[PDB]
DNA sequence: CTCTCTCGCTGACCTCTCGATG
RNA sequence: AUCGAGAGG
DNA sequence: TCAGCGAGAGAG
């Protein structure tokens, strides 16, 4: 069902349409209760359910509920293998370089321009 | 590095590519078989 | 058959065809119900696919116009 | 001579020629007088805990002392805690003593105990502190010139490079930074051009002078102070701050005070040594005569007037053990407490301050466990038998923290120096990665107060050799001229020839009478401890015997001990100083005895005044090593004997009346087998395995715990769901399994048994904190220990009260007070309590036995470096016989012996032979009942026989009764002593033959057991010692079908214990692509791994009666797209 | 769930690395927000944008510019790039390879009496790795309904499962491998013997293509599924098709050791042995007299003889006749198939023989007569090795008895050339040449001396002469058969063990003039020790290189196949003599 | 135009046991 | 799971 | 550590 194989750069919009949640601020697991926090690393909303066809609350637990999302928490009824497969983002606050692009023996962020390594690692690094 | 720079395709042609996937070798008992789809193309 | 296969890619031509054949002829056995063209003798039918294939009595154009018959 | 009571009834028959000068040494010398320089009271103050109190201290420190252990060692073993002592120290502000925290404490043995486990703290190997001058043979520079460098080393501290340029330029480096011009060092010394030119120089020549310092100079872009000042602190410190006040106390703290830098005694004394001064002792800081002088050094190398260091001598590298680590530990603690002093000194106030409350001995504790169990030198003891402790505790390192590393090191350090003689041992070494870098101690070996191995010698005066014995070190003996051990004396101690064969100044030649100085001690001095325990080691070749010796420490114990019938000499220092044995401490009588007690009555003349006068031996029974094997201990008096002081009173694993006992004696021939034994197989007959000879006890222990959930509480009860009534029958009323119980794999124990193990119930423990509530069987079994544990205290304590008390009825208000409150000290301490781990409540124990006899595909193995596996258990009738109707053990193949030169194993197996050949002709007159006169007779002309051996045994000083009990234990066949270099010939092993009544050549007639045809060649035939290793093929046999699988990478989990698959890797794809298989590929690799529906569809299928697969996508490789796609990277697949 | 949060026993969890940078980079970008919304001064805002692009590149790529971040221990974090490269990453580790079903391991014995396409396997591993097709058959007869039931049944071991076990292994091959795989001659099919114990048993033929030994080594089996892989074991991989290498035209499987001594023992002959001078009627009269205890297997005989040889048709022809022979060659001419010279087998053999015998049948007749031929020649050299009673003893090691002579001459030079450089007459540096070569030639006289003593001692009685032969010395037969000796062994065994290096590389002064029948000394064994560890270090510090050589010659050339028939061109090379017949 | 000389950057089979730390 | 230590082919 | 290679400044 295929036949090649495609790499490129990538650019905003297209990983914001991979993910299916929005940034997320919040931490962790919440220790204590071990329901993950909303709008986390760990969130039902955004990556799925923690178990097979049932919701965070708990108010729909059938599969004739299959395909809706709950009011109260906003947690779709799905398979929990989904939580293998979805993503997700975080909008940045200011433009940030990727290392890849910029230290190499071949630099290629410093080759369109003119100047060498030394001087613009000086301007990145705000000095 | 280079390859997203560059924009590159793979046609997965050896046997390490067909491996990774998880298909048929181009060799031996699997020879015939890739010959099939090169005449299908 | 038995111990040696040698007899048998003297006649397909090559081993690597020679598994193919005798793949296909074994599947119609196991699982599509047919009977041997030789004595049973208490065999797995990729053995019994081997020994016809010695004979003489299986290949590749011998398969392909049974199955034209039946359809 | 006069020999001992332990000794006397069984005699080893000597071959050794030699007289022996000095006695072998307490082998475990190394470790406890180490640890004694720790906490022993120094008025001197100068080598452990009372130096670092006086190296770091306002507060003034007056005294210090240890407290008493809580526990002792075997309750700490039991409940698993650590045997440590408190430390409490007085100070004054006025007066108060405080608490520093707890010290770990060594045992008799030279072990710890740490969390109930006993651990090894190995010594290491490391350069010492110094000047050392070296130059690169070649390679730097494609000009092929050498170039010259000098290193300065401190205990504490940084350190400082010099070296040369190929345009001849100097060049300083500090803490292996970048390059500088060497003068700059020199202009920060407050030295100007002149001064320099005035040091350096006083006329330039081209051979013999050089102007390397004026170029130097030139290219020097520096002419202030300053100016060095700050290149110096610009290129330490890069960010550019330069101060005055900054730039000043950089190099003040550099290298000149006392609490950054530290060149030690050691140190101070080599640095002094190698720059040809004449005082030894000095300051632990530099100065700048010391930096010229090393300039002045290297320079004059350069020119040529000395020679560079080498760095592998013996004499350049020291010695450091665990109570020199104890003690930096310690300091590297207690300099984290001055820091918080001085901060709550500032604060301030007064009067109502107390020293106590500026204290706090977290962070010392917190040091001091992390050294004693997670340091790269603590490690696990091992407890294989009796020589692996001995082996372990006389090891060296040259790993660790001040170390090397085992892939950056090279060629030349893993190899043998000529100065490693008498010192480190030449042949056990590991043969894998770590092969040069860890060492054994030799035998005579000792280190001196700077931390430098020595040896010793015999004094030679006039010609005469003396028995005068000096210890020298690797640089002493260099100017000395010392002869071998094996030089012939009369008896006068003369030397017998007018040329001698001697060592001097790294090689060997031949010297006249007059010009020797020293002589060596004995013939073993060279190898080490496992090394000296091979009969005929010196016919056999270095690699077997390197393979022997590390084998011989894998042995097993079995049922029953059996003495080696051809041994070396050294079996009883190793069995008596590994301390697995009871040894009396007074001479007395013995009173009671029986399978677990021995009650001795001592001597009237070594009582002290006011004493009863009784010793009590406890003895260890059934306990379970590191290792999952067996200790045991077994009384060999009887009652009524007399014992003198250092007298064997117990065995213990692998002991035999005092001998150290490794394996069993086996009756071989070597001849092939019906193909039998191919390769390296060995055949076995069944009597071998009627008679339990090579049958194992093993222990295990498994542990189960009830958490403290808040969710669920749960607590043990006999009650489960979805079981049967016959289920809970080995339970109790409480639901925890009986003592005695006969289980098998899945069972419940507490609720267990692992799949395959089987065995019975010997021990069961239960552990509760200070909490709330109990069972009934921990109210039967738990108090039944306690209850226990006070009447053995009680029974104990008994035999001395009945004691004293007829002896006063012939004041005992007072000793009944006293036996009261030693009864309720002991309940007390009894009594206590158990500190666990938060959310746990309740712990439970349980102990299994299982019993291992041989089978097909078990490792067998003798002393020379020959090993096999069994292939087949032969019946009884099937063997070969002889002339008797007597068949053989054990047969082996002749093709194995000429191509590995280890000949000892047939020299062995000729001379064993002989041996039981003179027990036969005992057994026969003891079952004649002949005359006390003819076995006296016979024995005698047994000992005797020999080539002018020191040995000397006289029957006549013998009673009746004492000549009836050696012959008894002789009766199995006579052992046979043989040092290592010093042994037995072929002539003297033929006589023994003749006096036997057997052949000499060692070579019978047999018959096959099959036919009862002859065959047609003489065979050979004798007696060989046999062991079994710790490679059973009980614990190595594993199966899967279908398991559990991972989570990330859905794919099989590894290892037996947690019933996982095995890996086809890379290497098995190229063979499978070289074969051109692309279907068991591809069922490989998707089918059997990774492929969730596949794997369920091929299931379904083979269940069904149909072999087809539908093969899908791996998952691994949708975790690699996502992985890669977290990088920012649009990677995908194009389906059209 | 790629980074997941994993519970324990405790109530604590175990975390991964990513989760804490993830954590990193959020604080850190949000504590950029605050400061844009409070309007702080740009000298505080410059300071923490240089913060965010420090996180960002720990989460990408940790170490490019070393600012390393490390956790609990003192150890450094791993970062998403460190998941995807190196041995340990996604490809090489989880791609390339992984673990699968159906497969177990064990320790290997020796098992004699197999044919060359056997092995022997447990049943209790048997048991375990066939489960479903069990399941199947049991299901099929109606011995169980549910799924559970069959479970049960093979869960209690009844006494029916041991007989469907044995119908589901009839024909079904199993693959065995060994753990460093050099070639593809490591793994190879087999068909199973279920036997009893723990312990897998392996034919004595195919150990020198596995490299394999019986001192406690260990091996791996797995097991096809599908009918095309079964198909291919038996046609591409089974023992019985791989019978010559790949990398050059010579066979792998060779009789060594025990067969190679007991064909050699068979076909040696004597002087006036027993029986010595009958004329027979052909080979089984030959068995009847051995066996009888009539004549000796070494004597020198008559027998009539018959033979075969092809055509130019391909026919066989006879041909019958009478020859001086001995009782045991004419034994073993019994299993020598039809269409060979009787002069195969009229000699003494040793490996070479044998190879070559083997090559010849497979040469001339075909692949099927090969494996038979290979079997009986295993079983008669096994069975007539042990009736030899062939062993070793102390008094096989002859030393010569000219040996102290040539030492103390040897010596006297020595110490005669010393007089020469007493007194200026050579140069500092010449006296090492002479002494060199002085100890040299009498180590070679020595050996001389030594290998001419060993080979030929007879001394035999001729009715009524003196007469001369070869030896039957234990240590002799061995070298000379070539089973496991070496000439070379010998002269240390019984000669001298010769000149030592030091661990530069010089040479030591003075040799080792002792052999190992009579002991070293102290320091002629503290001598020969560098030698050895050097060597095993060697060995233990460069299997690297060659493997680093083999996966980059792998990789450099793994998609080259043969996809053509007939290229057309007229080019070529030239060949030279080697022979010329071996290179092309 | 063209040899020297620093200075980083990447590389070096399979299996088993123990403890301490998450 | 990671780290450290040891062992076998 | 050690071996190997390319990128970058020098002094003509
Ligand atoms: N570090 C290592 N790396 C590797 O990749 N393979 C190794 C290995 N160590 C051992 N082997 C394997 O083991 C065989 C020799 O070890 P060994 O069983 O003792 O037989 P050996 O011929 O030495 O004769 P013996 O000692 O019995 O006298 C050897 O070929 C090899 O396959
Ligand atoms: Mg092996
Ligand atoms: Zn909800």
């Amino acid at each position: 069902e295929f036949d090649a194989i495609k790499i490129a750069l990538a650019s905003p919009d297209m990983i914001r349409s991979w993910s299916f949640g929005e940034v997320k601020k919040p931490e962790t697991i919440n220790y204590r209760t071990f329901k993950p926090e909303r709008d986390g690393l760990f969130c039902a909303r955004i990556f799925g359910p923690v178990k097979d066809y049932e919701c965070l609350c708990g108010k729909y637990k059938r599969l004739k509920h299959r395909g809706v999302i709950c009011e109260k928490c906003g947690v779709e009824v799905t398979q929990t293998k989904v939580r293998r497969e979805r993503m997700g983002h975080i909008e940045l606050a200011s433009p940030t370089a990727h290392i890849w692009f910029l230290k190499s023996l071949p630099s290629r962020i410093g080759l369109l321009l003119d100047m060498p390594l030394r001087d613009i690692e000086r301007v990145l690094y705000f000095e | 590095t280079e390859a997203a720079v560059a924009g590159k395709r793979d046609e997965l042609r050896g046997l390490k590519e067909n491996v990774i996937v998880g298909r048929l070798i181009p060799a031996g008992t699997g020879y015939a078989y890739h010959q099939d789809r090169m005449r299908r193309r | 058959a038995r111990v040696t296969v040698q007899d048998a890619v003297e006649k397909i031509g090559n081993r690597f065809d020679l598994v193919l054949v005798a793949a296909r002829r074994a599947r119609q056995m196991q699982v599509g119900g047919k009977d041997p063209l030789v004595p049973e003798e208490n065999d797995k039918t990729t053995v019994i696919a081997l020994r016809e294939i010695e004979e003489g009595l299986i290949n590749n154009q011998i398969l392909d116009v049974r199955e034209r018959q039946e359809q | 001579m006069v020999y001992s009571y332990t000794e006397k009834k069984r005699i080893r028959k000597d071959f050794g020629k030699r007289p022996q000068v000095l006695d072998v040494p307490y082998l475990l010398s190394i470790q406890l007088d180490s640890f004694q320089k720790f906490i022993e009271q120094d008025p001197e103050g100068q080598y452990g805990l009372e130096a670092a109190f006086r190296s770091v201290f306002e507060l003034q420190y007056v005294s210090y002392r240890l407290g008493e252990p809580v526990f002792d060692v075997q309750e700490c073993q039991i409940r698993g805690v650590t045997y440590s002592a408190p430390l409490r120290v007085k100070l004054r502000l006025k007066e108060q003593e405080v608490y520093m925290g707890e010290i770990p404490l060594m045992t008799d043995n030279g072990t710890f105990v740490i969390n109930g486990t006993e651990r090894v703290i190995v010594s290491q190997l490391h350069r010492s502190p110094g000047v050392f001058f070296d130059s690169d043979k070649g390679k730097t520079h494609s000009s092929g010139k050498v170039l010259y460098n000098a290193r300065i080393i401190p205990y504490r501290g940084s350190w400082l490079d010099f070296e040369f340029d190929p345009k001849d330029n100097l060049f300083v480096r500090i803490d292996r930074r970048r390059k500088l011009p060497a003068t700059i060092i020199l202009r920060a010394l407050n030295y100007t051009t002149e001064q320099i030119l005035d040091l350096f120089f006083e006329f330039t020549n081209d051979l013999d002078h050089g102007p390397y310092i004026s170029e130097t100079l030139r290219v020097d872009p520096t002419n202030d102070r300053l100016s060095a000042l700050v290149e110096i602190y610009r290129m330490m410190r890069p960010g550019e701050p330069p101060t005055r006040e900054a730039a000043e106390s950089l190099f003040e703290n550099l290298f000149f005070s006392e609490d950054r830098y530290d060149l030690s005694a050691v140190g101070r004394m080599k640095f002094n040594r190698s720059l040809l001064r004449e005082e030894i002792e000095g300051s632990g800081i530099l100065s700048k005569d010391d930096i010229i002088d090393v300039m002045k050094k290297l320079i004059d190398i350069r020119n040529g007037k000395g020679e560079v260091d080498d760095i592998d001598h013996l004499g350049n590298r020291r010695i450091r053990s665990v109570g020199e680590m104890a003690e930096n530990q310690f300091r590297v603690g207690l300099v984290r407490v001055e820091r918080a002093v001085k901060e709550r000194l500032s604060l301030g106030d007064l009067d109502t301050l107390m020293p106590q409350d500026m204290i706090n001995a977290k962070p010392i504790s917190a040091a001091v466990k992390e050294f004693f169990g997670s340091s790269q030198l603590s490690q696990f003891m091992d407890q294989n038998n009796p020589l692996s402790e001995i082996t372990h505790k006389r090891r060296i390192s040259a790993l660790g923290p001040g170390g090397l590393t085992r892939e950056r090191a090279g060629f030349e350090v893993r190899d043998v120096h000529p100065t490693h003689y008498g010192r480190v041992c030449p042949i056990e070494t590991p043969e894998g990665p770590n092969i040069g870098l860890i060492n054994s101690l030799s035998v005579y070996a000792q280190t001196n107060e700077y931390g430098f191995l020595e040896t010793p010698y015999r004094k030679v005066t006039d010609g005469v050799v003396t028995d005068e014995i000096h210890y020298l070190s690797a640089i002493e003996e260099g100017n000395y001229v010392i002869a071998q051990a094996n030089s012939n004396l009369d008896e006068e101690g003369h030397f017998v020839e007018d040329l001698v064969t001697c060592r001097s100044k790294g090689e060997s030649s031949l010297f006249s009478r007059d010009q020797v100085d020293y002589m060596d001690v004995s013939t073993q001095q060279v190898v080490s401890v496992g090394a000296s325990l091979i009969p005929f080691l010196e016919h056999d070749d270095a690699n077997r015997a390197l393979m022997g010796a590390n084998m011989q420490r894998q042995a097993v114990p079995t049922l029953r001990a059996d003495k080696p019938l051809v041994g070396t000499g050294m079996e009883r220092a190793v069995a008596v100083d590994s301390g697995v044995t009871a040894v009396a401490k007074r001479g007395g009588v013995v009173q009671y005895v029986d399978a677990s007690r021995i009650v001795i009555k001592v001597n009237e003349d070594e009582m002290y005044p006011g004493e009863a006068g009784i010793d009590i031996y406890n003895l260890t029974k059934y306990t379970r090593s590191n290792q999952n094997t067996c200790i045991n201990q077994m009384p060999c008096v009887s009652l009524g004997e007399p014992v003198e002081r250092g007298d064997v009173l117990a065995d213990g694993p692998s002991t035999d009346l005092g001998e150290l006992a490794l394996g069993q004696n086996m009756r071989v021939a070597f001849m092939p087998w019906n193909g039998y034994n191919f390769e390296d197989s060995i055949l076995v007959s069944e009597r071998v395995v009627q008679e339990d000879r090579f049958t194992t006890i093993h222990i295990q222990e498994l542990a189960c715990v009830s958490r403290d959930t808040k969710l669920g509480p749960e607590e043990i009860t006999a009650d489960i769901p979805n079981v049967g009534e016959a289920a809970l029958s080995k339970l109790d009323e409480s639901g925890i399994v009986y003592i005695g119980a006969e289980v098998t794999g899945g069972d419940i124990l507490v609720g267990r048994v692992p799949n395959g193990v089987s065995g019975t119930v010997i021990d069961v423990q239960v552990f509760t904190r200070d909490g709330v509530e109990k069972d009934k069987r921990a109210l039967e079994i738990e108090e039944m220990q306690l209850k226990q544990a006070k009447k053995d205290l009680s029974e104990e304590l008994q035999i001395l009260e009945a004691g004293l008390f007829s002896r006063i009825r012939a004041q005992y208000d007072e000793l009944k007070h006293e036996f009261e409150k030693k009864l309720e000290a002991k309940r007390r301490k009894i009594t206590q309590g158990d500190d666990l781990a938060p959310g746990v409540l309740k712990i439970v124990k349980v102990y299994l036995a299982v019993k291992r006899r041989i089978q097909p595909g078990d490792k067998m193995a003798g002393r020379h470096g020959n090993k096999g596996v069994i292939s087949k258990i032969n019946p009884i009738e099937d063997m070969p016989y002889d002339e008797n109707g007597t068949p053989v053990d054990i047969v082996l193949n002749p093709l194995g012996v000429p191509s590995r030169m280890n000949i000892g194993q047939i020299l062995e197996t000729h001379l064993g032979m002989a041996a039981k050949g003179i027990g036969d002709k005992i057994n026969a007159m003891l079952k004649q009942q002949q005359e006390v006169a003819k076995l006296r007779e016979f024995i005698q002309r047994a000992y005797d026989l020999g080539a002018d051996v020191r040995q000397k045994v006289d029957l006549s000083t013998f009673s009746d009764e004492e000549v009836m009990r050696l012959a008894e234990n002789l009766r199995k066949g006579m052992p046979i002593a043989t040092p290592v270099f010093d042994g037995a010939k072929e002539a003297e092993i033929k006589e023994l033959l003749k006096l036997g009544d057997l052949p000499t050549s060692g070579q019978i007639r047999l018959y096959d057991g099959r036919t009862g045809e002859q065959f047609e060649r003489p065979v050979t035939v004798g007696y060989m010692y046999m062991l079994k290793l710790n490679h059973l093929v009980d614990d190595k046999m594993h199966a899967r079908s279908t398991g559990s699988y991972s989570l990330v990478t859905q794919q099989p989990l590894g290892g037996k214990a947690q019933f996982g698959g095995q890996r086809f890797g890379e290497m098995e794809v190229w063979a499978l692509e070289a074969y051109g298989a692309a279907y068991t590929l591809q069922e490989m690799l998707t089918v059997k791994s990774d492929d969730v529906n596949g794997r369920t569809k091929m299931y379904k299928n083979i269940v069904d009666g149909n072999h087809q697969m539908e093969p899908g996508m791996p998952e691994s490789f949708n975790v690699l797209l996502k992985e890669i796609r977290s990088l920012g990277i649009n990677i995908e697949l194009e389906d059209e | 769930d790629l980074r997941p949060l994993v519970p324990l026993d405790g109530g604590r969890f175990a975390t991964s690395d990513l989760n804490d940078l993830y954590r990193r980079v959020i604080n850190r970008n949000n504590r950029l927000k605050r400061l844009l919304d409070l309007a702080a001064p740009d000298i505080i805002v410059r300071n923490e944008k240089r913060m965010l692009q420090e996180a960002v590149d720990a989460l990408l790529d940790n170490g490019r510019r070393g600012r390393a971040i490390t956790g609990s221990n003192k150890r450094p974090l791993k970062s998403l790039a460190d998941m995807i490269k190196g041995k340990q990453g996604r490809f090489r580790q989880n791609l390339l390879g992984k673990r699968v079903d159906y497969s177990g391991r064990s320790v290997i014995t020796v098992g004699p009496y197999l044919r060359l396409h056997q092995c022997g396997l447990p049943k209790k591993m048997a048991l375990e790795l066939f489960k479903p097709f069990i399941y199947g058959k049991l299901e099929l007869r109606g011995l169980a309904t549910t799924i559970k039931a069959a479970k049960k049944m093979v869960e209690r071991e009844e006494a029916v499962v041991w007989d469907i076990l044995d119908e589901v292994i009839r024909e079904h091959p199993v693959l065995l491998n060994r753990a460093p795989t050099l070639h593809r001659l490591g793994i190879q099919a087999f068909e199973p013997v279920l036997i009893e114990g723990k312990a897998i048993q392996l034919h004595p033929l195919v150990c020198a293509a596995y490299n394999a030994d019986f001192d406690g080594d260990q091996m791996a089996v797995h097991v096809p599924l599908t009918l095309e892989a079964q198909l291919e074991a038996r046609a591409l991989m089974m023992s019985t098709n791989n019978i010559l290498s790949p990398a050059n035209g010579e066979p792998i499987i060779v009789p060594s050791q025990d067969v190679v001594l007991g064909l050699y023992y068979m076909t040696r002959d004597c002087v006036n042995a027993k029986g010595e001078g009958m004329v027979l009627t052909g080979p089984k009269e030959a068995e009847r007299l051995y066996r009888s205890g009539l004549a000796s297997l070494h004597a020198r005989v008559k027998v009539r003889i018959t033979e075969y040889e092809k055509d130019a048709n391909g026919e066989l022809v006879a041909k019958t006749s009478l020859k001086d022979t001995t009782v045991g060659r004419a034994i073993l001419w019994m299993i020598v198939p039809k269409g060979l010279p009787y002069s195969i087998v009229n000699q003494a053999l040793g490996k070479k023989a044998i190879s070559k015998m083997l090559n010849t049948c497979y040469r001339i007749l075909g692949l099927k007569p090969t494996v038979i031929f290979a079997d009986q020649i295993m079983y008669t050299g096994f069975a007539y090795a042990a009736r030899s009673g062939a062993s070793v003893g102390i008094d096989d090691m002859v030393i010569p008895e000219k040996k102290h002579e040539i030492i103390s001459e040897a010596e006297a030079e020595v110490a005669e050339i010393q007089e020469q450089f007493q007194s200026g007459l050579v140069t500092a540096g010449e006296r090492y040449n002479k002494v060199i070569d002085i100890w040299a030639a009498a180590n070679d006289r020595v050996s001389k001396a030594m290998m001419d003593n060993l080979q030929t001692e007879t001394v035999i009685n001729r009715d009524g002469q003196e007469e001369k032969q070869v030896s039957f010395n234990s240590i002799y037969m061995m070298a000379d058969s070539g089973a496991r000796g070496s000439a070379a062994q010998i002269r240390q065994l019984a000669g001298m063990r010769g000149l030592m290096a030091k661990p530069d590389g010089s040479i030591i002064e003075t040799p080792i003039t002792a052999n190992f029948r009579e002991g070293l000394n102290v320091l002629q064994y503290f001598i020969s020790t560098h030698g050895a560890r050097k060597g095993l270090a060697d060995t233990a510090l460069k299997t690297a290189n060659s493997g680093y050589l083999t996966r980059r010659l792998v990789d450099v050339a793994q998609d080259l196949v043969v996809t053509e028939d007939d290229c057309g061109t007229h080019e070529g090379i030239m060949m030279t003599p080697e022979p010329l017949r071996d290179r092309v």
